[PDB]
RNA sequence: GGGGAUUGAAAAUCCC
RNA sequence: UUCAAA
RNA sequence: GAGGAAGAAGCCCUUCGGGGUGUAAACUCCUGAACCCGGGACGAAACCCCCGACGAGGGGACUGACGGUACCGGGGUAAUAGCGCCGGCCAACUCCGUGCCAGCAGCCGCGGUAAUACGGAGGGCGCGAGCGUUACCCGGAUUCACUGGGCGUAAAGGGCGUGUAGGCGGCCUGGGGCGUCCCAUGUGAAAGACCACGGCUCAACCGUGGGGGAGCGUGGGAUACGCUCAGGCUAGACGG
RNA sequence: GCUAGUUGGUGGGGUAAUGGCCCACCAAGGCGACGACGGGUAGCCGGUCUGAGAGGAUGGCCGGCCACAGGGGCACUGAG
């Protein structure tokens, strides 16, 4: 089961704030705002100069983070990536961007990547009128991901997608704030993202 | 050498010697012990490693590790036997499994749990 | 005696060039000859002309190298930096045309003998033929 | 003799026949002589039934003995009709 | 194709029949340089007709009894020896090797 | 301007009579990330003042790396000692396929894209040294064709 | 079989 | 004499 | 799942000020694995019968082990977490306990009173219904080097010669076309692998379609190099 | 170093059919350092794993071929 626990820690391991709640994350309190040190009881003393090998596990661990995926997952996405034509780099992001269950959140659906996937193994997810409750599920483009009919009332739905009137959402995707439905654009070009990680250390990592 | 030469000879294949020949090579093997013995390490170090000569079922006699912190071992345990050497002891190039047969797991044991048979204790 | 008159050549050349000659003579032959016209063509040697030694047939290969160079050590870089066998006698070696080696993404050749005659590697490539690989240069 | 019959293939609750020619005597799923054609029984494609015809006729034309099933099948892409 | 092959005779030795010394060329599988291997053919020859040092051609046939499987097509180049010389040789090298040996 | 990326330090010994007597070795890369690298091997008292001493050192002792997008214009060999080092040009996404010694004077060079493979003694300090002149040894095809010329 | 003396701790040596 | 001590 | 303290208690550490576990928990609010109720499959349309002519073609009927399963619709509960590591290689450090003991150890090595290496604890790294161990194969290993290694002193030139087989063979011309090269053509089962679409909600799994050729056979063609047969040449060798 | 049905021939026998497959006579011949004979191990392949490749390793499942049916021999029946 894709982690689950102290998830404000691993903002701290990384050095860098991580959206692993949405908000708080963004009130001060997602913990790196006055405590950015590592977790642990050594959190504060100083570092020593990483291994190349080091610095190498944290991007990797940091990216993989970000979408609260599996190793196994993660690898099995990567190596799809490689063998595919074009740059591993980008297209390995296009693949993790593409997940139904990251999509949901990039709609705005729910505000964090964990709630997001929640309410897709609960069937408030709609991809072309069909229901669909895998997380992994790949969206492609020309999809219409939606809210189910039956789910478009509830408390939380609203209150979110209430929040996302007016705001603007990804390049690659389009969002019909009134029947609460969203269309997956294209795969996002590496410049359309901006996650504070270097995929080119990734590579590398699986590299060895 | 020269072409000719490698079209006459060719190249050997290496071939590979095995470390444990404790037949069958086989991942485990069960015995008997023989000798329950304690037996004195090689420089620079100094204990009394707990070994037992064990008349394997591949019909070898070897010498095998007692690991862990004490055992129940004796002339007549039946035990099985796996493969890793005791870099201190020559001579001794298995293990025996703690937690199989009449081998009793290590008592008290809390971290390292799965090697030296021991069960998760309880959390009252 | 000569086992590889092919390979003597190449390294007459691969000799003079190391400490700069002007020429370099080799024992002509018409194989010998066709090789030096690749070379001549190809812009490693200045050129090369039939020349009469002691009464026996021979080939003056005229030499080329770069401009003298700045600091310690000013002698020229080669034109010719690298030139070596390939087929040999006892280990002869052929391609055919999809087998031709791309000589340093072909900033380099390889001199080939098809029985469309002696070529470069882009040149048989071209009239879609392989043959013996004599040799490559760069 | 030689026939016209389906050979298994697909997975496990989801099968995919073959329409094959092969020797009576060869395991169902074991070497045929050729293929002409494939059955979806499920139809889960709007492509679950083709045939190449024109070699179905040459087999028969030569002794081919279709199966009951694969006699079934080969009908529904007009065979045998001779209007 | 019945296969056809080209050889040299090294024995007139037996009746009807006619040993066949044919070689053979081909790059070594790793080592590329070009190897020669020969193998010998008992081809069946019913009119006495070939002789020592002689070569024929020979062709794939319905056997004509235990290792012959092959007759004599034709007279490709009639007379030499320095073939069968070479093999003869070869041959007494043999009495060499073993326990004691033979003059080089 | 000119990063700055150490390969190795290590701590020599020389003897004299009551006993040892330390010395630093120090390997630093400079580079633009743009077709210019430098090697530097200082040796000093502290480690400090080795790397220094390394990185000064590796400012003069430059190479000008003719980058192609992000690759090498042809594969080379070079061998420095009894390490060799072999150099391969790649498509981009790739990326740089390399020891860490190899790759920081690769990368510091604005290499992004190669194949690189470590030969012969893996001694850093000689592998490091192998990789400069191979770098070092890199001809374009203007180059060629200016020397074909003439 | 310690328990001391000695040892960085031992082996040894001298003590009970 | 053993192991280890700059 | 979202919210949730400048941050409970407990345990750990402390320079006794404080620091960790930690938004983690508690608690609030959402959702609703399980489970209950209802519906409930595809896979099965032939053989056969009737019309027609036992044909083509039309009609008709009987069959489901899986399974009351899949799937669908209602209702609906906060609801398993382990295992291995933290001296270097190799991501992760502190206290205490043990003393060359008890023990660890893949390799280098740890332990003879301050042990990040033993055992425990707190903390951390990795992975997660799995995590480790053993065994075995390829890799790294250009460490048998065809690609891709060596032999003065590191392992390695035979004590020397004569010479058999074999391997290797200078310059020019011609015939042949065996090697070699080029073109067609046959063969190269299916599955697998690769690419592209598809079917199970995804995937695993599966279906359809598409290149991909090496090897060998056949038929043409080329002749630079190697080969072979002819004839020449003196610069190798031999002789006077 | 090996070989006497051993190698070959003529004529028979036998088979769906070639053949020392078997037999009767007649020849002395066949094979081997390009590894005969002997010993050890092993079912082969499509393919599988690994590897940048060349290679290396492997042949469970599925597909093809072969061999066997407690261990040895033999035939009868039959398109087999
Ligand atoms: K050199
Ligand atoms: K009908
Ligand atoms: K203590
Ligand atoms: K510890
Ligand atoms: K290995
Ligand atoms: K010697
Ligand atoms: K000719
Ligand atoms: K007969
Ligand atoms: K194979
Ligand atoms: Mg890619
Ligand atoms: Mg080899
Ligand atoms: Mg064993
Ligand atoms: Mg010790
Ligand atoms: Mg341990
Ligand atoms: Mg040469
Ligand atoms: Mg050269
Ligand atoms: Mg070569
Ligand atoms: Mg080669
Ligand atoms: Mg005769
Ligand atoms: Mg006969
Ligand atoms: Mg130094
Ligand atoms: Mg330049
Ligand atoms: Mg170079
Ligand atoms: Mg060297
Ligand atoms: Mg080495
Ligand atoms: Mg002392
Ligand atoms: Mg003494
Ligand atoms: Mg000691
Ligand atoms: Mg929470
Ligand atoms: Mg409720
Ligand atoms: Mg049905
Ligand atoms: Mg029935
Ligand atoms: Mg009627
Ligand atoms: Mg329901
Ligand atoms: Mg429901
Ligand atoms: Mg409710
Ligand atoms: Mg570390
Ligand atoms: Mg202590
Ligand atoms: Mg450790
Ligand atoms: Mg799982
Ligand atoms: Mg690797
Ligand atoms: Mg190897
Ligand atoms: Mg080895
Ligand atoms: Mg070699
Ligand atoms: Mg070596
Ligand atoms: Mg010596
Ligand atoms: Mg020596
Ligand atoms: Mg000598
Ligand atoms: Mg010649
Ligand atoms: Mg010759
Ligand atoms: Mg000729
Ligand atoms: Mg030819
Ligand atoms: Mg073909
Ligand atoms: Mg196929
Ligand atoms: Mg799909
Ligand atoms: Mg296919
Ligand atoms: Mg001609
Ligand atoms: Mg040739
Ligand atoms: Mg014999
Ligand atoms: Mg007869
Ligand atoms: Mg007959
Ligand atoms: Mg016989
Ligand atoms: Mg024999
Ligand atoms: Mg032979
Ligand atoms: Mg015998
Ligand atoms: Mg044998
Ligand atoms: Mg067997
Ligand atoms: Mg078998
Ligand atoms: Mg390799
Ligand atoms: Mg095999
Ligand atoms: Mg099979
Ligand atoms: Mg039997
Ligand atoms: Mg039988
Ligand atoms: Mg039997
Ligand atoms: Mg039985
Ligand atoms: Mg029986
Ligand atoms: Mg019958
Ligand atoms: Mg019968
Ligand atoms: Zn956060």
């Amino acid at each position: 089961g894709r982690y689950i626990g102290p998830v404000c820690r691993l903002c701290r391991r990384e050095g860098v704030k991580l959206y692993l709640k949405g908000e708080r994350c963004y009130s001060p309190k997602c913990a790196m705002e006055r405590r950015p040190y590592p977790p642990g009881q050594h959190g504060q003393k100083r570092a020593r100069r990483p291994s190349d090998y080091a610095v190498r596990l944290r991007e990797k661990q940091k990216l993989r983070r970000i979408y609260g995926i599996s190793e196994r997952q993660f690898r099995n996405l990567f190596e799809e990536a490689s063998k595919k034509k074009g740059v591993t780099g980008s297209v390995f992001l296009g693949l993790l961007e593409s997940r139904l269950d990251n999509v949901v959140y990039r709609l705005g659906f729910a505000v964090s990547r964990r709630q997001a996937r929640q309410l897709v193994r609960h069937g408030h997810i709609t991809v072309n009128g069909r229901r669909v409750d895998l997380p992994s599920y790949r969206v492609r483009p020309g999809d219409e991901i939606a809210v189910a009919e039956k789910s478009r009332n509830l408390e939380l739905i609203r209150q979110n997608l209430e929040a996302m009137k007016g705001r603007k959402v990804g390049p690659w995707l389009s969002l019909d704030v009134e029947g609460m439905k969203g269309k997956f654009l294209r795969l996002p070009d590496r410049e359309d993202l901006a996650l504070p990680v270097n995929e080119q250390l990734v590579i590398e990592f699986y590299s060895r | 050498p020269t072409i000719n030469q490698l079209v006459r000879k060719g190249r050997e294949k290496v071939r590979k010697k095995s470390k444990v020949p404790a037949l069958k090579g086989a991942p485990f093997r069960r015995g008997v012990c023989t000798v329950v013995r304690t037996v004195t390490p090689k420089k620079p170090n100094s204990a009394l490693r707990k070994v037992a000569k064990v008349r394997l079922t591949s019909g070898y006699e070897v010498t095998a590790y007692i690991p862990g912190e004490g055992h129940n071992l004796q002339e007549h345990s039946v035990v099985l036997i796996r493969g890793g050497r005791v870099k201190d002891l020559p001579g001794v190039r298995y293990h025996i499994v703690r937690g199989v047969y009449d081998a009793a797991g290590v008592k008290d044991r809390k971290k390292s749990r799965s090697k030296y048979g021991t069960k998760k204790p309880k959390e009252a | 005696m000569l086992t590889d008159p092919i390979a003597d050549m190449l390294t007459r050349i691969r000799n003079a060039t190391r400490v700069y000659k002007e020429s370099t003579d080799v024992p002509a032959s018409r194989f010998k000859e066709e090789i030096l016209r690749i070379l001549a063509r190809e812009g490693f040697i200045k050129g090369y002309e039939r020349v009469d030694v002691d009464g026996k047939p021979y080939l003056r290969v005229y030499l080329k190298y770069g401009p003298r160079r700045q600091g310690p050590d000013p002698r020229p870089e080669q034109v010719i930096h690298h030139i070596r066998r390939i087929s040999k006698p006892g280990r002869r070696v052929y391609v055919g045309v999809k087998e031709i080696p791309r000589v340093r993404r072909g900033l380099g050749i390889a001199i080939l003998s098809t029985s469309k005659g002696v070529l470069t590697d882009r040149e048989a490539r071209k009239l879609g033929v392989g043959g013996e690989l004599i040799c490559e240069v760069w | 003799m030689v026939k016209i019959r389906l050979a298994r293939f697909g997975s496990k609750h989801n099968p995919h026949y073959r329409i094959v020619v092969t020797d009576a005597r060869r395991k169902r799923d074991g070497k045929y002589i050729e293929k002409i054609g494939y059955y979806d029984p499920r139809k889960t494609t709007p492509d679950w039934l083709k045939v190449d015809v024109e070699r179905a006729r040459y087999w028969l034309s030569v002794g081919a003995q279709p199966t009951d099933t694969a006699r079934r099948l080969l009908r529904q892409a007009g065979v045998f009709r001779q209007e | 194709p019945k296969k056809v092959l080209t050889g040299v005779v090294v024995s007139d030795k037996m009746q009807k029949t006619v040993t066949v010394l044919v070689e053979r060329q081909f790059p070594h599988p790793l080592y590329g340089k070009v190897i020669k291997r020969s193998k010998k053919y008992l081809a069946h020859d019913p009119e006495e007709k070939y002789k020592l040092g002689d070569v024929v051609e020979i062709i794939e046939s319905r056997p004509i009894s235990k290792r012959k499987r092959f007759r004599v097509l034709r007279l490709v180049e009639s007379g030499r020896m320095d073939l069968v010389e070479k093999y003869l040789i070869r041959r007494q090298n043999y009495q060499s090797l073993s326990k004691r040996g033979g003059k080089a | 301007d000119f990063e700055e990326k150490m390969i190795l330090i290590r701590r020599t010994a020389r003897m004299q009579a009551g006993g040892r007597r330390f010395r630093f070795g120090a390997l630093v890369v400079v580079g633009d990330r743009q077709g210019r690298v430098g090697l530097g091997f200082g040796k000093a008292p502290e480690v400090p003042l080795a790397v220094q001493k390394a990185g000064y050192y590796a400012r003069r002792n430059m190479v000008e790396v003719p980058l192609q997008n992000g690759t090498i214009p042809h594969e080379i060999e070079v061998e420095f000692g009894a390490s060799k080092i072999v150099l391969k040009p790649a498509a981009p996404g790739t990326g740089v396929i390399a020891g860490a010694v190899p790759r920081a004077i690769l990368e510091l060079a604005g290499v992004t894209d190669i194949l690189t493979k470590e030969l012969g003694s893996r001694n850093p300090i000689n592998i490091a040294y192998a990789t400069m002149e191979a770098l070092r040894q890199l001809r374009t095809k203007a180059d060629v064709e200016r020397l074909r010329k003439g």
